[PDB]
DNA sequence: ACGCACGAAGACCAAGTCAATGCTTAGTCTAA
């Protein structure tokens, strides 16, 4: 079962790159050392082949979201949104090895290995969440495979495909926010500000000496708050889409995934919290060819019966299943 | 019963296999998946992965091998070594823990080791064309591969799609169907370049370490 | 697979899966290579669809419209459903004015056949009229071929003005891509004239589909003509004339000033001018009901603007006209019509028909791709002399005079009746004069009004007369005339386009305002594949007949010798055809 | 829980974007070396994808205000206006460490990297102005999250919804 | 009353890198 999300993202998003890369002020990554160099967190960027400038085959690099992320965001968004308040009103109660292997899949609980029998398998397999996202100590096979959230590009065609050639992006998509941070004591300018610190004057006083002694020390040859840099973001308003398929799909799985979407929308994709980064809307899901997105969510006369299998599921759910598949 | 070339193209970067990517360990799998499809999740998937439409080789000692060569690896960009992580959401198991949804009686989390552990680790991903050689049905061979839609490994996560797939007949004297782990008393006259003594299994699955004998393995294709 | 008796061996591995796909709903793609039989299965197709009961409409340019027409006409399975024509207004003569105009001329051919009712004359029209059994009358192909006296669009079925008129309204319809451009603009307009074209059709074929896109833009783009109209208000219109032509060339200084030297706000004054001003505009009165109706598609606010002086004459020039038209538009058609389609450019090397599926919009579960077929007799009877150009195709004298000599010796060298492919006026011009030093009544040229009315009639005469004539085109030769010595039933001959040149590559050929929007979207790419498209298409003059023996290329641009990265793809096209062993 | 807040500024905004920036004296930036240049600080400005009327989407530039320094904003406001004077009516002191984390977020330039024990995250967490911001020697994550000051523009239409267009302002607003 | 919490501890060598993408020029008339 094929699932085709189309996501635009209103705030920029931003999965941080391993690595300490530097910038300088006018912009130039990784300046040489004649110029003054801030540290820089660049985006995701995985290295494609394109044909870029109508050459045969550029390897350019092409910022993404990765697929490990995504997974991680369905797997939180199910949980937060429909898995936990069901157990919730049921009043259950998970284990450490249950709760571990439920929220990422931790063999932690239970590593010894546990044989699982073929009934089991079949059974556990076969549940609304456990069964899309394997792991434990068990640590089967998941039946659900989504791919990285590779933007709707010029390079992207040869993995997105034609068919939303539209919405593609000529240009690069990656622009360069600067941040700073200041020493809030250096921004005092009257003793009633000073009240509420405890030393008084006297306080801000040794602060202010220790600071000037040790950025001499440093001239000359403990770190203080005052700090400046940048960190690179994927531009805002870029659509991406997102390919998700299920393996052998039982009605309570692809009803889970259905109600995940419908709840996506309230997530955040990859990193950026502070900043509130990576806020995105839903534009347009995909079953099978068919489209479902209606404006009021995922909805329609072809997946009603979805929905009545993941809300009997819900009914009937219970924390022994996790518990038995968590091998405590 | 012919002698037959597989050529796989892919749409997504797949994850560098480490060790050999053999024909008939894919063939195995895709077979494996038809018969869960046929039968459900409760099969053995042991008796099932040797029903491939390729036609063995057998040595002196009885050891025997599917006449199906490892894939060969042309990069058609560098390797990118691609990073992806694990982490539970310290404040949320927190939440939990406060609110009774976690028994956990452990003051701290420790992202050394343990249920909240962080874990790094890294795995190359290359565009390449998959090509490999092998004798069998190129019909059934066609029907198999006409269902594989990853390559390689992490396919979770989406590494290693395939755009799109051929399998031509070609004269023997291309290249080899024994470019693979052959057992250890195989003819000399019938392996291709240099062939390196080493532990690997012979039928799939190959990551099964208790399967794992002294191989012949090609030195250059490891 | 009915009427596939005709049917080449070339067509038969894609007709039946061509057929089959339009039950199931699919629109596919195919490239009938020009020659190969294009007009026995286009209507092959169309009896299989009428065999099946729903009704089937087939859209062509008007000569080859004809040209299906003789071919269809002899399939009883697609005569069994009724057979219906187009109804263009331009296809028919005033007819009295044309009446009028051929009274003070004299000419008494064109005065009888009106006189007579405007009656079929020509074989295409007297069979489309009598074995379709079409009552028609005051066809503008037989005023045409009556005279080529009449190059004005003065010649054309005036509004307020007959038995074809009553057949506007009295199974297969014959229309061409216009048609369907004024059926689809009715069914956006209203839904959301000549209304014979049923609003839901299950089978379509186009025959020439790669142009559908351009003309679909040309139908949504209204173009203000403003210093040609108000040159020709100066001309004729006499009602107020001075203060409504100054009104209306303040409004041409202020824009060319302003914006050339509604979505621009500084266009806004001129446009409220035009509105206030142009309804002051007798028979004419059409002349200016274009501007108008200009005016206000540019007021829509759904239009977008182009506008600059012309590189020759300096004229100013406004161009509006509806750039979205791949969201509700051609979708609209898919909705309405399962269709297929057919053109000898459709496949690119790399592209694999995204861009058919691009400008012509599919949804993308609903194309369905084919394989690309070719005729040995269409790669290798032809060999590409490598006298490449040595200088810039330019519009410098010195370009000119070296180009005019190596095709002077080209021409010495040719064995018979050659084409050479010019892109634009601009560089004929430029070229026709020194030619004319040497080869003197043997060149022939386009002009504004010359063209393929008389002009490819004029050469195949002269070429069976042995005068080794040099046609040198301009853009309508690129597409659609015909180099195939059809009298001669070798069919090998080989010598009324023995050879061909082609001077540009070109680059930039179509300027459709769709065209740049997909280049915004897609870049320098998109354009590149399209002038590959176009030198394709060019080589489609080269046969239209198949067991072709021998023939010679030439090819004139010093940027196919410069090695810039972009030409790659015109190198791979023509390493498909062997060199010349010089 | 989403917070939209309209802002009409009365006095131009002014953020400064980092590096260095030439304009002459008409207004021409980076002019070329032949014409006299003097030194210029731009407003921040933030890539956007825009749309237009045609229906292409192109990266066009934007005049916001970072969403850090009006974050830092919020801290301050609420700090200077609510939490300081609420602790100086009961004469609670703050020590210099406290009150640096209180207002940045961060007693130092070295995190402990230690982690916080659950109780200590969920009070910190339920905390009415700590839980908002977290922060701290150890990484506490905080409930708020704060966007960058977009103008209501055509540039930014894709970005802030439909539901503004009304007071949307077509040309450049530099 | 076996299970879980929680600090101390024990391996301990240690470099060179940090761009990956630029590209041109006017014919159509075959629906209101």
């Amino acid at each position: 079962m094929q699932i085709e999300v189309l996501i635009r993202n209103i705030t920029p998003i931003f999965s941080a790159a391993p690595g300490s890369y530097y910038v300088s002020l006018d912009g130039t990554i990784n300046p040489p050392q004649g110029a003054s160099r801030f540290p820089l967190t660049r985006a995701r960027t995985m290295t494609v082949v394109a044909e870029t400038g109508d050459g045969v085959a550029k390897a350019v690099p092409l910022p993404i979201v990765p697929g490990n992320t995504m997974r991680n965001l369905l797997r939180r968004t199910m949980l937060k949104d429909v898995i936990e308040p069901a157990l919730r009103d049921k009043s259950a109660q998970l284990s450490i090895g249950a709760y571990a292997t439920a929220y990422a899949g931790n063999s932690s609980g239970n590593p010894d290995g546990v044989p699982s029998s073929f009934d089991e398998i079949v059974t556990m397999r076969a549940h609304p969440f456990l069964g899309l996202f394997g792991g434990g100590p068990r640590m089967l096979q998941g039946r659900l495979m989504v791919d990285s959230l590779y933007p709707i590009h010029q390079f992207s065609q040869r993995i997105i495909g034609s068919d939303y050639i539209n919405d593609s992006i000529k240009g690069g998509i990656t622009e360069i926010v600067w941040t700073r941070r200041n020493d809030p004591i250096l921004q005092l300018g009257s003793p009633d500000d000073a009240a509420v610190i405890e030393g008084g004057a006297q306080a801000a006083n040794d602060w202010i000496t220790s600071l000037l002694a040790t950025t001499k020390a440093k001239k000359g040859k403990g770190r203080g708050l005052k700090a400046f840099n940048a960190h690179e973001v994927v531009i805002a308003g870029v659509k991406w889409l997102w390919r998700i398929n299920v393996d052998r799909p039982s009605e309570s799985q692809i009803g889970l995934i259905l109600l995940a979407l419908n709840k996506l929308a309230n997530q955040r994709i990859a990193g950026g919290h502070a900043k509130d980064y990576g806020r995105f809307v839903i534009e347009d899901v995909i079953l099978d060819g068919e489209s479902v997105w209606t404006p009021s969510g995922v909805s329609g006369q072809a997946t009603e019966q979805f929905f009545d299998a993941i809300a009997e599921a819900l009914d009937g759910m219970t924390s022994s299943e996790f518990e038995q598949f968590a091998a405590s | 019963m012919d002698f037959l070339k597989v050529t796989i193209n892919l749409g997504s970067p797949m994850v560098e296999p480490g060790d050999l990517f053999h024909l008939d360990a894919l063939l195995g799998a895709l077979r494996v998946s038809e018969v869960r499809a046929e039968l459900g999740d409760g099969i053995n998937p042991r008796d099932h992965h040797y029903d491939l439409p390729l036609e063995q080789y057998r040595s002196r000692s009885g050891q025997w091998v599917f006449k199906a060569s490892a894939f060969h690896i042309n990069k058609g960009a560098a390797s990118q070594n691609w990073m992806q992580t694990s982490r539970i959401n310290t404040a949320e198991a927190a939440r939990h823990r406060s609110e009774g949804f976690l028994l956990l009686r452990a003051a701290k989390p420790n992202p050394a080791g343990g249920p909240f552990k962080n874990s790094l680790y890294h795995y190359p991903l290359v565009w390449a064309t998959l090509t490999a050689y092998c004798v069998g049905d190129q019909a059934r061979i066609a029907d198999l591969l006409s269902q594989c839609r990853q390559i390689g490994g992490r396919r979770g996560v989406g590494c290693g799609r395939v755009a799109g797939f051929s399998v031509e007949v070609v004269p023997e004297v291309e290249c080899t169907w024994a470019l693979r782990a052959m057992p250890d008393d195989s003819e000399q006259s019938i392996l291709c370049g240099e062939y390196a003594l080493a532990m690997s299994a012979l039928q799939s699955p190959y990551w099964d370490r208790s399967l794992h004998k002294p191989a012949l393995v090609p030195t250059s294709l490891a | 697979i009915p009427g596939q008796s005709e049917v080449r061996e070339v067509l038969l591995p894609l007709l039946e899966q061509s057929a089959s796909a339009i039950e199931k709903g699919k629109i596919v793609f195919a490239e009938a290579a020009t020659g190969t039989g294009k007009g026995r299965m286009i209507a092959s197709l169309a009896a299989n669809a009428a065999a099946k009961g729903d009704t089937v409409v087939i859209s062509a340019p008007l000569a080859v419209t004809w040209q299906l027409i003789d071919a269809l006409k002899g399939i009883r399975e697609a005569q069994v459903a009724g057979i219906t024509l187009s109804l263009g207004r331009p296809n028919f003569v005033s007819p009295d004015r044309v009446l009028e105009w051929a009274v003070d001329n004299e000419r008494v051919e064109l005065a009888a056949w009106v006189e007579q009712g405007g009656k079929p004359l020509s074989e295409r029209t007297k069979g489309a009229s009598e074995v379709i059994e079409h009552e028609l009358c005051w066809m503008l192909e037989d005023a045409l071929v009556l005279a080529e006296d009449l190059p004005i669009d003065a010649i054309m079925l005036s509004p307020d003005d007959c038995p074809a008129q009553r057949l506007y309204k009295s199974g297969i319809v014959l229309c061409s891509h216009y048609m369907l451009a004024a059926h689809v603009r009715f069914m956006q307009l209203r839904g959301l004239q000549s209304f014979s074209l049923p609003q839901a059709i299950d089978t379509l074929i186009v025959d020439e589909a790669h142009l559908l896109e351009q003309a679909f833009a040309a139908i949504y783009s209204h173009t203000l003509r403003l210093r040609p109209l108000v040159r020709a208000i100066e001309s004729h219109v006499g009602r107020g004339k001075t203060p409504v032509v100054n009104a209306l060339n303040a409004l041409a200084q202020q824009i060319t000033r302003t914006v050339q030297q509604d979505e621009v706000p500084s266009l806004e004054p001129a446009l409220r001018d035009a509105l206030t001003a142009l309804e002051s505009i007798g028979g004419a009165k059409a002349v200016i009901r274009v501007a108008i109706r200009a005016i206000k598609d540019a007021l829509s606010g759904r239009s977008r603007l182009r506008m600059e002086l012309t590189p020759v004459r300096h004229f100013p020039m406004l161009v509006s006209g509806r750039a979205n038209l791949q969201k509700a538009l051609l979708s609209l058609w898919d909705s309405v019509a399962g269709a297929a389609l057919v053109s000898a450019t459709i496949y690119a090397s790399d592209d694999h028909a995204v861009l058919t599926r691009w400008k012509l919009e599919v949804p993308p579960a609903r194309a369905i791709y084919l394989p690309p077929v070719h005729p040995a007799w269409t790669t290798e009877p032809v060999v590409l002399h490598p006298d490449r150009n040595a200088i810039e195709p330019n519009d410098s004298p010195e370009w000119a005079d070296e180009t005019a000599g190596l095709i002077t010796k080209v021409a010495e060298r040719a064995a018979g009746g050659t084409l050479v492919l010019c892109t634009s006026y601009q560089n004929a011009e430029l070229l026709q004069g020194r030619l004319l030093a040497v080869l003197g009544e043997r060149l022939i040229v386009q002009t504004k009004v010359s063209s393929a009315s008389m002009c490819v009639a004029q050469y195949k005469a002269l070429y069976r007369a042995g005068a080794r004539p040099v046609w040198l085109g301009v853009g309508a030769a690129w597409t659609g005339i015909d180099l195939s010595d059809e009298q001669a039933t070798d069919p090998a001959d080989d010598a009324m386009l023995s050879d061909l040149v082609i001077t540009r590559l070109p680059v930039g050929l179509n300027r459709s305002l769709t065209h740049e929007r997909r280049v915004a979207i897609a870049g320098f790419k998109i354009v590149t594949l399209e002038a590959v498209w176009q030198l394709r298409q060019g080589l489609g003059r080269l046969v239209r007949r198949p067991g072709v023996k021998n023939k010679n290329l030439w090819v004139l641009d010093s940027r196919i010798g410069g090695n810039t990265p972009w030409v790659a793809p015109y190198r791979k096209l023509l390493s498909r055809y062997r060199t010349a062993p010089l």
